[PDB]
RNA sequence: AUAUACCGCCAUCUUCAGCAAACCCUGAUGAAGGCUACAAAGUAAGCGCAAGUACCCACGUAAAGACGUUAGGUCAAGGUGUAGCCC
């Protein structure tokens, strides 16, 4: 039986404190907890 | 030709189990006591009525003088005495083979 | 138009009219019941009349290690596709109608008989798989109310045992019957009685009880007489597991005072040991089937005494006119002693 | 009642 | 008693979303606006025709993600832009997803003469805010 | 492949656990599953410099449920 | 294998002796009536389930059998400590304003619990509600006064049987000790008799307790060398 | 056609404060009942009230106002079950 689809951890979790963050937000977008 | 191996087999444990093959039977009748004789027979002109009686509702049980196991299911194992039709639910027809196979 | 089209949701709301004065009061009766399907449930998204294909959403995305192209069913192969999906419907609801009949208690209509299963497992990991629970009463109670007139709320007795000695019986009140059944042998498994069985089949003794205005005698029988007892008596013995007993019920016959008339009158039975002990002698059982041997069934764990147990020319024990009737052949009655189905 | 009533794990990243 | 938007009182057993917990009353004290635009400021024109735009995006995603939407969709407006933000199940495969985003956000482009977007946010089941 | 400081063998140890959990519940299941000698071997050596000798002891029924040889260095440790 | 030899050592060792815990030195049927554990309430008070225990009526006063009381005092001290000693929880429960502050205190320095106050519906019939669903409750429940402020039963009383607690419980002439497990016949108005209660129950739970550790102590240095 | 099949939106008490799942105990396990603070069997999630927010304040006025009552009003807002019409 095929495993069904697991959703990947949430990329902030791969995101540093000192990262520049106008890359992740550069226009106007909708809040993403997966990137917020 | 060998009823007392179908008493012995896989799909006769599997039905019954080790209780008796009239345990679960019950009685369709109108009122809480029921008529005094059971119905005169199951089987009428090779046709089955709606709820056969546990003998004839299972066509692999034989009545017969040499299957001691299914007979011993009809007598009181206390007083060896033989059930009235009524209390297991047999028709007069299956009854009287079962007293005759008994004796 | 497209604009006053509403959800399924709402549609269903509308039509089943499960809200209402109809439905407050039961005001509407519903032999003819309008029941909710839900029509999304064999449909597959991208499946239209006219057959197409669409890549991605109902057929492959990639066929051959290509990427399909948009590709419309032929008519012949749709119209399969519409009998496939018409068959599917009626084996959905001929699986439905396959349902297990459930066997019936001691009338077609009654709930009286019928077994509710064991009791719910404990918060604490607790089971009682062991336990059966039987339906003895369900009754339909009225409550005029203040403001909302005549309620109807559901008052529930059951019994439960465990066929080994250990039984109990509860009430249970709800507004719906289901609540009342949990609440009933819920409660039921916390107030079991142990009744002491005679070789683990009958009574120890004659037992002859009133409770109220419910009268119970109870007649200890060898192995093989089965239970000819009233139908609830028979469902309370099968949970306590007394195979043999004859019982007369006379006077009311209320059901619950019948439960807990029986239940007192089975806990309150002098076992053969208690018999010894009290009186310091041998309890020795005469049976006819063994002729004159004596069998020591209980002796005294104190000491024996040596003064016999004094011989009454007479003893002063009431009797009831019932039994000595019978006993000298001037009980007449059509309805004794028929032949019934093995209880 | 006695008609009947019937109303009746693994994950994987990139799953086949 | 008032009706309007009110999911009333059960047993406990309801699941209710944040949002269909608030009555209208709660609107701008507790619970925002489902569609941002300028339609509706003072001065400003055009409110009838974002109005039925709307209530159509609202019925057209409804069937085009059957069974998918985990709560109410939030329209967005800038400029000519028209954003979709909806919350979705994790129940079809994702490749039945991306061909939903992008049959739908051509076809509603080409409808309504806009560049259309669609933002999807996918939570493994409803997200329950009481038991009513 | 070599021993290491406790701190180190214990994260390998809940690797090895984890990779033991992708053999267990792939998605070839339904054909019978392929347990390579090395795997198993390795998966084993990691449990006992770990610590965790109950989870090895239970493994060594893999090894003849499988039919696969145990490396020499798994029966020393 | 070690299971066995440990409940045997520790838990049945000392249901073997008649007087594990020497209870009896710690009272005696002078030191009873030094604190006037043998006066009773007046006739007109007396419950007919406490005529077994009472000596008779001096002028229309019901005078308490000491010996007797002495005997059950015995059995209920007994009790306590083979309880405290198998480490189970004893809650001590009085409605007496008087000695609800004594009460507590003997309860803190013994180690166990009291219930004092207002006792609420279903803290023993409805404990898992009440407190949860892993709550554990009291092992042994020791009434210094059985009989509520409107000079009726205890609630407790009942309570404690349907949840099959043993109960011990001092019962004066005016009292219904028939569902208290150990009940001891004596006074529980006079300030003297409740206090010395207090001493003999604390101590027999002090003692029962200690008795414990040394026993434990001495089966580990045994069983390591 | 049927508001006496309904959704939807409301009137009314309400210028109210109660409703109640799930348990527990009492009455012999009857329909029923469950409060005393120097307290005597009640504990209660939740809803409402309350709180909060709006308007010029913490005041006031709005708003809110459960469950249930009147088969209350609306099939003619729209939708819709059942029944009826289709030259
Ligand atoms: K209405
Ligand atoms: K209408
Ligand atoms: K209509
Ligand atoms: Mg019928
Ligand atoms: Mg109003
Ligand atoms: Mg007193
Ligand atoms: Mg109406
Ligand atoms: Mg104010
Ligand atoms: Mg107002
Ligand atoms: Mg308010
Ligand atoms: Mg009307
Ligand atoms: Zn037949």
């Amino acid at each position: 039986r095929p495993p069904r689809r697991k959703a990947l951890p949430p990329r902030t979790e791969k995101m540093a404190v000192d990262q520049d963050w106008p890359s992740v937000y550069p226009v106007a977008a909708p809040f993403k907890p997966s990137a917020v | 030709d060998e009823p007392w191996k179908y008493l012995e087999s896989e799909e006769y444990q599997e039905r019954y189990g080790s209780r008796p093959v009239w345990a679960d039977y019950r009685r369709n009748h109108k009122g809480g006591v029921p008529p005094q004789r059971t119905r005169k027979t199951c089987i009428r002109r090779n046709k089955v009525v709606g709820n056969p009686c546990p003998i004839c509702r299972d066509h692999k049980l034989h009545v017969d003088f040499r299957n001691v196991k299914l007979l011993e299911q009809f007598v009181c194992a206390h007083t060896g005495i033989i059930f009235y039709a009524p209390y297991t639910g047999v028709c007069v027809k299956q009854h009287k083979r079962l007293t005759q196979a008994i004796q | 138009s497209f604009f006053t089209k509403l959800t399924a949701d709402e549609l269903w709301k509308g039509a089943l009219a499960e809200t209402g004065a109809g439905a407050k009061k039961g005001r509407g009766k519903r032999t003819k019941k309008k029941k909710r399907k839900d029509l999304n449930r064999g449909q597959i998204i991208g499946e239209g009349r006219y057959g197409f294909l669409w890549p991605g959403l109902n057929v492959p995305l990639m066929k051959n290690g290509a990427v399909q192209t948009i590709a419309q069913r032929s008519k012949e192969e749709q119209e399969k596709v519409e009998a496939d999906m018409i068959q599917q419907r009626e084996e959905w609801d001929r699986k439905k109608k396959m349902k297990v009949k459930r066997e019936r208690g001691w009338s077609g209509n009654s709930w009286g008989g019928i077994s509710l299963g064991p009791p719910d497992p404990g918060p604490c990991g607790e089971t009682y798989e062991d336990f059966d629970t039987r339906i003895l009463e369900v009754r339909n109670v009225f409550t005029m109310t203040a403001k909302e007139g005549r309620k109807k709320s559901i008052r529930v007795l059951v019994a439960v045992g465990n066929g080994k000695g250990a039984a109990g019986f509860s009430i249970g009140k709800a507004t719906d019957r289901m609540d009342a059944f949990r609440k009933a042998k819920n409660r039921a498994v916390h107030h079991l009685h142990y009744i002491e069985r005679y070789e683990d089949h009958t009574i120890f003794h004659d037992i002859s009880l009133r409770f109220k205005r419910t009268h119970i005698k109870m007649k200890k029988q060898p192995k093989g007489y089965g239970l000819r007892c009233h139908r609830a008596i028979i469902t309370i013995c099968r949970l306590i597991g007394i195979k043999d007993m004859y019982a007369k019920v006379s006077g009311s016959i209320n059901m619950l005072s019948l439960t807990q008339g029986l239940f007192r009158g089975l806990s309150r039975q002098e076992t053969h040991q208690q018999l010894a002990d009290k009186k310091g002698l041998h309890v020795v059982e005469i049976r006819e089937e063994c002729g004159p041997l004596p069998i020591v069934v209980a002796s005294p764990r104190g000491p024996l005494r040596k003064d016999p147990e004094p011989e009454d020319e007479v003893p002063d024990v009431k009797l009831d006119w019932e039994d000595v009737k019978t006993a000298q052949g001037m009980k007449r009655s059509v309805w004794s002693n028929l032949k019934r189905a093995a209880t | 009642y006695l008609s009947g009533e019937e109303v009746e794990e693994y994950e994987c990243y990139a799953p086949d | 008693k008032n009706r309007a938007a009110r999911v009333r009182v059960s047993k406990g057993d309801k699941p209710v979303t944040y949002e269909e917990a608030h009555a209208p009353h709660y609107i701008a004290h507790r619970k925002g606006w489902l569609s941002l635009h300028t339609g509706n400021l003072d001065g400003e024109d055009h409110a009838a025709e974002r109005t039925v735009e709307d209530v159509f995006l609202r019925k057209f995603m409804w069937g085009t993600f059957p069974g998918c939407l985990a709560d109410q969709l939030v329209l967005k407006r800038r400029g000519n832009q028209l954003e979709i933000c909806a919350v979705v199940l994790r129940q079809l495969s994702p490749h039945k997803y991306y061909f939903l985003v992008g049959y739908s956000e051509t076809l509603l482009s080409y409808f309504y003469k806009c560049p259309v977007r669609l933002h999807l946010q996918t939570v493994p089941s409803k997200v329950v805010y009481k038991y009513l | 492949r070599d021993k290491h400081p406790p701190e180190l063998q214990v994260a390998f140890a809940d690797c090895a656990a984890d990779i033991k959990s992708a053999y267990e519940s792939q998605p070839i299941r339904q054909t019978a599953q392929d347990w390579p000698a090395t795997s198993l071997n390795c998966i084993a050596i990691l449990f006992l410099r770990a610590g965790r000798t109950q989870e090895a002891w239970k493994m060594l029924g893999l090894f003849r449920k499988h039919n696969k040889i145990p490396r020499s260095e798994l029966l020393n440790e | 294998e070690d299971s066995t030899d440990f409940n045997d050592k520790i838990l049945n060792e000392p249901l073997k002796h008649s007087d594990f815990f020497n209870v009896k030195e710690l009272f005696s049927v002078r030191s009873l009536f030094d604190a006037r554990v043998h006066l009773g309430h007046k006739a007109g008070c007396r419950h007919r389930f406490m005529e077994p225990y009472i000596f008779g009526s001096r002028l229309d006063h019901d005078i308490i059998d000491l010996e007797q009381t002495a005997t059950h005092l015995q059995l209920a001290l007994n009790f306590t400590a083979h309880m405290a000693y198998r480490k189970g929880i004893i809650l001590f429960i009085s409605r007496n304003r008087q000695f609800s502050y004594l009460i507590e205190n003997m309860a803190r320095d013994c180690g166990e619990y009291a219930h004092t106050r207002y006792f609420r519906g279903g803290m023993l019939t409805n404990a898992r509600l009440l407190f949860g669903p892993t709550v554990r409750l009291p092992d042994l429940i020791i009434f210094l006064h059985t009989l509520n402020n409107i000079f009726e039963p205890h609630v407790a009383v009942r309570d404690a049987a349907k949840m099959n607690i043993p109960t011990v419980g001092i019962v004066d002439t005016n009292c219904n000790p028939c569902l208290i497990t150990y009940p001891v016949p004596g006074n529980d108005d006079s300030p003297l008799a409740v206090h010395l209660y207090c001493r003999l129950f604390q101590t027999a739970i002090t003692r029962a307790k200690e008795k414990r550790q040394q026993v434990e102590a001495l089966y580990r240095l045994q069983g390591q060398k």
